[PDB]
């Protein structure tokens, strides 16, 4: 790739090589322990489906440069929405203000290293029809439509993003990656007798649009989510009241691993830990969940949306374990805090775009299954939850308490999965949480890609995973 | 002379949705042109040193054009009159796919604000990068002064930043506004007996001399954060639970998706069948002011040009209205309130009670300062969150709560509402003070 997105985001701006060499240079002044130049040019398509026509389409464009100064714990930094030396001279010349001091001036020579491709370079947005795309959508109203009467609305959207990003850095860093990412969503709504009520499927993946209309288990996948669609909400319709309390819950397999996400996942971020913030903070080596568990963050995932190829700061993706049989390993990291802790990059520094500073972030993070079936995980509960897709999540990572939302729930009387449940938020404490965990599923998988992860302001397409597993005790926000 | 840099930006976002509308006119029935640009600074301290120092600049066009009713939008953050010609070509290409609906449509000419009124929402300020990480590091060493259980930090923060919109559309409307934010907070981190806590505290204001003072800042973050250590966690029970001021904003918050026309004429909300009906206490009014001279949320237009009005949304605990756009008011035979965009400073009045008389008034119960999760079902008005805050016995906060979730039904929540307190919240867009609700459901050990 680098030839080609160098061709692309150097050449066709204006830029060669050794203009990179002079604004790492003009960085190099100050004293500093890293500078990098980060490039990116953007294309984003949307097409949304509702009352069965094509009500709406999109195509956004973003380019730019973005532009760090650091020194151990201090970062300058500045961006411009255009690909231009001028633009990148006068980022360069704001971000290196963060020190006064006079630097050596000694870079290391930029030499680009090869690093595994994760997906493909081809343009999803250009290698499929816009009348195919649309007919994507038309498939997923017309069978969502066919599958109850019950169904009276339905909103479809298709979206797809093609990035290119070229990063240049001080530690002679130079490195490039192709980003496709597609996305298939879709609502909607149930009415019975004056009662209504929503649900709602979808994923995706980096990838073309070939994957929607691709065999999932026997049927057309659009078709499979279209179904799920109003499964849900013939299944939120019917919810009664859930109960209010401290109970079992077994969590289902997949987008439920928002578990993971929220008890673990951003408490071993490297930068709260190396702030000291984090409730994990300097409990490596120690029994941080039950000996059960094996969380593991992995950016390495061929085709999936939280994987990256290279990060934001050109460190290839990398499989991580975090927690090993209950014990903490390790921390996510980016090159500041890594340097910062004596520790290396895992492949975790990313930033939501050009314009926002990376920092540790998950890729695709999920818990390695264990020996427990789920229906011997369901059968050991007298009376508790189950929960096989949720909402989203949140967490303090201080006081280490998080929640989750439910979106499909049961309750479990006598080992048996019985009536449906009202949507619930969960609350607990991470670590003690985890530690909670009594059976780990045989039945890993991850969320169809979905995942939206938030910090600081900034959005990522982030993957969670796990099996069926069982919290022997979890509190459940319910009513009755 | 600052001013220079902002008046200099105006003209030219002025001339690029000049540009942009008539490179649109003579393919399209219609079209609508809104470009932003936002220029500042944002600096955090740690331990009273700079950490960060970012210089922001962001601009933006987006178009969405309309043929046979059929609707296109593109957008680009490159203002080039050739990143425009694109963007343009873009909007209009994807017009031609999309199918036609009747409810899509620039905004009534009757509607826009062609002559819109000016806010006094620009107040700028040359603040240097020192200048900003001085008053950060203040109000993040007032804070870890302040007692000796604060051992560590999330920092200092200052931001400075200024702002010009335009928008225009082809029926004619071309109206521009400047604006500015500033805001100071600091976020620190206690310890007790093995718990951690971090709380934050902040002033934001359009003046940077609408703002508290660093030391404020600092010694509002310390209370927080110590008022939080060594929480319980409450058995599941019934009981009373009041909203503290800076949470009850959000209550009132979620009222906004429930009367949104989008939701109404989808018939996905539960206040569906609730037009001119009693919702909350008869005593209760929801004022909403979007000309407020400086006001945090005012607006002198929505997104789509629409002028905005002084309304009651609620008016003595009836609802009057739902909250419309073009598009929406269309699906129900109405026409916009000038609601593209959200909310324009909604005013709830107390009802003569401080904070600590409301405590007397409850005697026992929960106090929720912080919410977690979504949890709020628009459709059904469902409501379960993860809350922290204070136990209150006697009439007196016994200790911090945490880890518990609170759950209830929002229309239940809403019509029962017992008071609203005078300790109103003042920075944010819905300013109301803390409510007193007879019960909810709050789970626990
Ligand atoms: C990989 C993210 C895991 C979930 C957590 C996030 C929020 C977060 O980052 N918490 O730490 C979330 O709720 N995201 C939601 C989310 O991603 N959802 C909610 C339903 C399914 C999926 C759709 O994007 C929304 C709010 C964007
Ligand atoms: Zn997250």
């Amino acid at each position: 790739s680098l030839n080609l997105v160098s061709e692309q985001l150097l050449a066709a701006n204006g830029l060669k090589h050794q203009d990179l060499f002079a604004i790492l240079g003009q960085l190099a002044e100050r004293r500093l322990d890293y500078g990098d130049l980060y490039f990116q040019s953007s294309y984003h398509e949307s097409w949304v489906l509702e009352d069965r026509i094509i009500k709406d389409g999109s195509y956004n464009i973003d380019q730019g440069v973005g532009v760090r100064a650091i020194s151990g714990e201090k970062t300058g930094f500045a961006y411009a929405d255009q690909i231009s030396l001028l633009a990148l001279e006068q980022s360069a010349q704001a971000a290196r203000t963060i020190v006064r001091d006079s630097g050596d001036g000694k870079v290391q020579t930029l030499g680009a290293v090869e690093h595994s491709p994760l997906y493909t370079s081809v343009d999803p947005l250009q290698s499929m029809s816009r009348e195919e795309k649309l007919d994507i959508l038309r498939r997923v109203d017309k069978v969502a439509r066919e599958a109850d009467k019950r169904v009276q609305e339905v909103t479809a959207s298709l979206s797809g993003v093609y990035e290119l990003i070229l990063v240049a850095a001080t530690d002679g860093t130079l490195a490039a990656d192709v980003r496709p990412l597609v996305r298939l969503s879709v609502s909607v709504l149930v009415e019975e007798d004056g009662k209504r009520e929503r649900g709602a499927s979808g994923g995706g993946g980096r990838f073309g649009y070939e994957f929607f209309l691709a065999d999932l288990d026997g049927e057309v996948r659009a078709d499979a989510w279209a179904k799920e669609a109003v499964r849900m909400a013939l299944v939120n319709l019917s919810a009664v009241a859930a109960p209010a309390g401290t109970m079992p819950v077994v969590l289902g397999a997949g987008w439920p691993g928002v578990l993971l996400h929220e008890a673990v996942g951003h408490g071993l971020e490297g930068d709260f830990n190396r702030r000291g913030t984090s409730v994990f903070s300097g409990q490596v080596g120690e029994l941080v969940a039950s000996e059960l568990c094996t969380v593991v963050d992995d950016g390495t995932m061929v085709d999936r949306r939280g994987s990256v190829a290279i990060d934001d700061e050109g460190t290839p993706g990398q499989y991580n374990v975090l927690i090993e049989n209950g014990i903490l390993k390790g921390y996510m990291q980016d090159k500041l805090n890594a340097r910062l802790m004596g520790m290396t990059p895992t492949g975790n520094g990313r930033r939501e775009s050009y314009a926002h500073l990376p920092m540790p972030r998950m890729t695709n993070t999920y818990m390695l299954p264990g020996k427990s079936t789920p229906q011997e995980i369901i059968e050991s509960v007298e009376y508790g939850i189950y929960a096989p897709n949720f909402g989203g999540g949140q967490v303090d990572i201080t006081s280490d308490k998080f929640v989750f939302s439910t979106s499909e729930a049961y309750l479990i009387e006598n080992g048996k999965v019985t009536k449906p449940v009202k949507g619930a938020t969960l609350i607990g404490s991470g670590i003690e949480t985890m530690q909670q965990i009594s059976m780990v599923g045989n039945d890993l998988k991850l969320d169809n890609g979905v995942g939206v992860c938030g910090k600081e302001g900034q959005s990522l397409p982030v993957g969670v995973g796990q099996p069926t597993l069982k919290v022997d005790n979890l509190t459940v926000g319910g009513t009755a | 002379k600052v001013i220079s840099q902002v008046e200099a930006q105006r003209k030219i976002l002025e001339e690029a949705v000049s540009t942009a509308l008539e490179l649109a006119s003579g393919k399209s029935d219609g079209a609508e042109v809104a470009v932003s640009k936002t220029t500042g600074i944002s600096v955090s301290t740690r331990y009273g040193e700079v950490e960060n120092v970012e210089f922001n600049s962001d601009g933006a066009l987006g178009i969405t054009v309309y043929h046979q009713n059929r609707k296109g939008s593109a957008s680009s953050t490159d203002l080039s009159p050739q990143a425009i010609a694109r963007t343009v070509q873009a909007a209009l290409d994807i017009a031609r796919y999309t199918s036609p609906d009747p409810c899509a449509g620039v905004a009534d000419k009757e509607l826009l604000a062609f002559d819109a009124p000016d806010l006094d929402l620009f107040h700028p300020a040359e603040v240097s990068p020192d200048e900003a990480i001085e008053l950060a590091a203040r109000a993040e060493q007032a804070a870890l002064q302040a007692d000796k259980r604060i051992t560590n930090t999330e920092g200092g923060s200052f931001n400075s930043h200024y702002g010009v919109k335009v928008f225009g559309n082809s029926h004619g409307m071309l109206q521009g506004y400047c604006s500015t934010r500033h805001s100071l907070s600091s976020c620190v981190i206690a310890e007790e007996n093995g718990d951690m806590e971090r709380d934050y505290a902040y002033t934001i204001g359009r003046a940077m001399s609408d703002l508290q003072t660093p030391e404020w800042v600092g010694a509002d973050c310390a209370r927080r954060t110590l008022s939080r250590l060594s929480p319980r966690k409450l058995s599941t029970m019934k009981a009373p639970v009041i909203f503290a001021n800076e949470v009850a904003t959000g209550l009132f918050g979620h009222l906004v998706g429930a009367i949104a026309g989008g939701s109404v004429y989808r018939k996905s909300t539960f206040l569906l069948d609730s037009l001119g009906k009693q919702i909350l206490p008869d005593w209760l009014t929801i004022e909403e002011h979007p000309h407020l001279l400086k006001g945090l949320a005012s607006t002198p237009f929505d997104s789509e040009g629409v002028r905005t009005e002084r309304r009651d949304i609620i008016k003595d605990g009836i609802l009057t209205q739902w909250l419309l756009t073009s598009y929406s008011a269309r699906k129900l035979g109405l026409k916009s309130t000038g609601h593209a965009g959200g909310i324009h400073n909604w005013r709830i009045a107390g009802q003569g009670l401080s904070f600590e008389q409301m405590l007397k008034e409850m005697g026992t119960g929960l106090v929720v300062t912080e919410l977690m999760g979504q949890g709020v079902s628009a459709i059904t008005g469902d409501y379960s969150r993860g809350a922290a805050g204070f136990w209150v016995e006697n009439g007196e906060i016994q200790y911090p709560v945490s880890e518990i979730t609170i759950a209830g039904n929002l229309k239940d929540m809403w019509r029962n509402i017992v008071t609203v307190g005078n300790d109103i919240e003042t920075r944010s867009n819905i300013q109301c003070g803390s409510v007193l609700l007879p019960e909810m459901k709050i789970a626990g050990q």
